């Protein structure tokens, strides 16, 4: 630790050829970040949606009125009228004050404006199959529910972030095995260097020592020139996105917070899998 | 002890057993010359202080640090400098800084080349070229000195001095192992020879 | 004879050396696959014009018995409602339509509906932009309310912002590519110097003995073209699997919304000859001027 | 007499040093010389220069990139690491380069039996190709430079790391290469030369 201006001399050896990882890991370790950030998004996006099966009963909105258990004379009878039918499951209901305090916890868009009446009673309700949709919605009609109508957010942003660590592992390997040779032939390039170190009985730890530190400094600036990468092409690139999407309160927007938050974990994995790679390699020489 | 280099017969691996460990100068004597060499690549990192090879293992490298070498050709590097390179063995063991820098010139007093430390190795004249390297084997103290074949491509001239640097560095009561490329030269100042096969 | 004196030596340079030739596949794979990624959402965008509307109209359905009679209309009500939209205080331009070709191309538009598609179910279109898109609701509340019409169909920030980040894409997949794309262009500089460094003494006799303008650098770029062929090869198959094992579970109700027009893995084989030559160009001249600065 | 360079200076990567200073020595057709060794200099320089510098049809001047590969092939070389690999073996090592002139293919073997007994290599040709002594590393290196018919042929410091009794041979098989029809020019340090054709140089450095 006394010695810390050495291995700046492989660096000042090969700038143009050494420079050829740093941007060559940054696709390894920021596809892993995007791949995160998505499901991050897609977890915080599956609040405001509901299930995979339930309906929504907005057609009568006056018997509710301010009452919570819809057992008021003829709500009595049009919660009754709910499990009435085989096609269910269970019946549930919300009171009048359940319908400013979940339009402003899960939509962050907009807290105000609403005095807890434009939303009426939920009576919702979930069923078994999930094909005949407008048929059930008319069974009662006599109901605000999108269920399956667009399948959108269940299927494509799941299906991005599968072929982005699918793209993502398919050139990990590579990254790892370039790591590895690229080092061989760093250490190959300098045969004078390991030689003497050989001929004064210097310690096996500190022959490969330098090579390891250049090793962690360079994936470090690999993951932060990454990390700049994630963080310049939601700026730069696609702008009108995710901004008009959350103003149309359908997909849940994304803060920089969490691309801190991932941070110290994608550092992790990129010095890990450095060093694992640089040992691995190092033990034969 | 013995050992096999390859499936064949080994014209250097006869079984001699023959040390001294304690001698002024003494040289072996190279009929082959590449079968010269495994006689000085014996004393490390083939199959002093302690009995050979026998007992190997972790603490190799704390041991190879008392005895040291000198190639025949080269062991250079020429990003750095003079000073840097006869320096360069000296951090690489572990030292202080005031430590390192205690006593400099006196490496380079002993060669006959004194002062201008920041020439690059590439400046360096050719019968001189070698001569960073042989201050570079005895930066510190050793026990032993295996010079395998030191005289190596130089002038006659150059070598002559060469030699005598080498016959004169041991006054101090190390030992020089020189390796034979002439018989000439090399049996031309009374010291002793081996006989082998 | 001539195409065996220099195929004998080649394969032993991936013999010798295993490890860096596979870099090179798994890496040119990414900067060529990830540029078809990139280049097929562009080739889909522009064919997803067929069902959608241009930048700006707002779409206008009348009734069918006022557009029933003639080609156009016979009654004086059909000039007037012309005569009313020709000015309209704001817009400039109008655009007329009849009938005949508001049925289109019934297999490309609605293909989900190709068979059941009558020639009198699609009314006129009497169709118009705005000089701006941020009106288009006040045209909307404007135009409802006169008798005639039945609706009026918008088309834009309701369903123009899947266009909005389909094209979004396209500017991004081609940036993370082409950062990565001059990394997998150096790399091929030092493969002939990795082979230079692994193979010294053949070179370095070859240069001593003599050698032609093309006697010992064609086996580096036989090693960087064919390397780059291959992973050109592994790219678009990657592209392939991928897109049918992750993509198609996505898109198969797109196409069944009348979402995107085209959607087909073939345009991936209609592209791969304007695609080669771009793989191997960036492995292949790279390495014929860095063996100049060589050797 | 074509083989003559005057009043030709050039310095070792632009040398404060003269290096190679002018030197001016007529070489005519089997004309053997040796190196006067000044103060055992850098004989990397002044014995380079012949080919590939910063001789037969063409002189000193005239470089281009399609006049070189034309005159190198008149001119070989001899070395002193030997450039010989253990991955191919010594009855193709030394055919490796009639390739790179490109001959026919059964055209490469019709010269190998009448040029491996020239120096001496039937009883050591394909047996221990790997595993090869340095005895026959100078033999096959001098046979790789006679595989075309040079006029002259570069040997700098050939006697290795080698006891001189055993490197007395190389200069003894090289003595009856000379009047076969070409030339022969030796770069070595060393002494008792002068005792081997007692003809008399000149001294410049």
């Amino acid at each position: 630790g006394f010695l810390l201006n050495e291995v700046l001399t492989g660096f000042r050896r090969n700038v143009t050829m050494t420079i050829a990882m740093i941007l060559t890991t940054a696709i390894s370790v920021g596809l892993f970040g995007g791949g995160m950030l998505v499901v991050r998004l897609a977890d915080s996006s599956r609040a405001i949606y509901l299930d995979r099966v339930e309906s929504q009963v907005f057609l009568t909105e006056d018997v509710s009125a301010n009452d919570s258990s819809c057992d008021t004379t003829a709500c009595k009878a049009l919660r009754e009228k709910i499990e009435t039918r085989s096609d269910v499951k269970a019946v549930r209901f919300l009171n009048r004050q359940q319908a400013y305090d979940d339009a402003i916890r899960k939509f962050p868009q907009f807290k105000d404006v609403a005095g807890k009446d434009s939303f009426p009673a939920s009576f919702i309700v979930k069923l078994e199959n999930p094909e005949q949709h407008k048929d059930f919605d008319t069974a009662m009609k006599g109901v605000l529910n999108q269920k399956e109508l667009i399948d959108r957010l269940f299927a494509v942003l799941d299906g991005l972030s599968n072929a982005a660590f699918a793209v993502a592992l398919v050139q990990a390997i590579g990254a790892i095995l370039l790591i590895a040779n690229m080092v061989q032939v760093a250490a190959y390039t300098r045969r004078t260097e390991i030689g003497i170190m050989r001929l004064v009985g210097a310690s096996r730890w500190y022959t490969q020592l330098p090579f390891l530190v250049e090793a962690m400094l360079a994936a470090t600036m690999g993951v932060g020139i990454a990390v700049a990468g994630l963080m310049v092409v939601r700026a730069l690139f696609l702008e009108n996105a995710l901004n008009q999407f959350y103003q149309a309160n359908l997909i849940a927007k994304v803060d920089y917070a969490d691309i801190l938050f991932i941070t110290p974990w994608l550092l992790l994995l990129g010095v890990a899998m450095s060093g694992l790679t640089a040992y691995l390699t190092l033990r034969l020489y | 002890v013995t050992k096999q280099y390859k499936s064949s017969a080994r014209p250097a691996l006869d079984d001699i057993n023959v040390k001294i460990d304690k001698g002024e100068f003494v040289f072996l004597i190279g009929p082959s010359g590449s079968g010269k060499s495994t006689f000085m690549r014996l004393l490390l990192a083939a199959e002093s202080k302690f009995h050979v090879n026998k007992l190997r293992g972790r603490h190799v490298p704390k041991l190879r640090q008392v005895i040291g070498c000198v190639f025949q050709d080269f062991r250079l590097l020429q990003q750095k400098t003079v000073y840097d390179n006869v320096a360069f063995a000296l951090e690489v063991i572990g030292k202080r800084t005031d430590a390192i820098n205690r006593v400099v010139p006196e490496v380079l007093e002993t060669v006959g080349l004194s002062g201008k430390a920041n020439r690059l190795p590439d400046e360096l004249s050719g019968g001189e070229q070698q001569r960073v390297a042989i201050a570079r084997a005895f930066v510190n103290r050793p026990l032993v000195l295996l010079a395998d074949e030191p005289t190596g491509n130089l002038d006659p001239e150059t070598s002559r001095d060469i030699m005598d640097l080498l016959e004169r560095i041991n006054r101090t009561g190390t030992t020089v192992l020189m390796a034979t490329h002439d018989h000439h030269i090399v049996d031309s100042m009374r010291q002793r020879v081996v006989e082998l096969s």
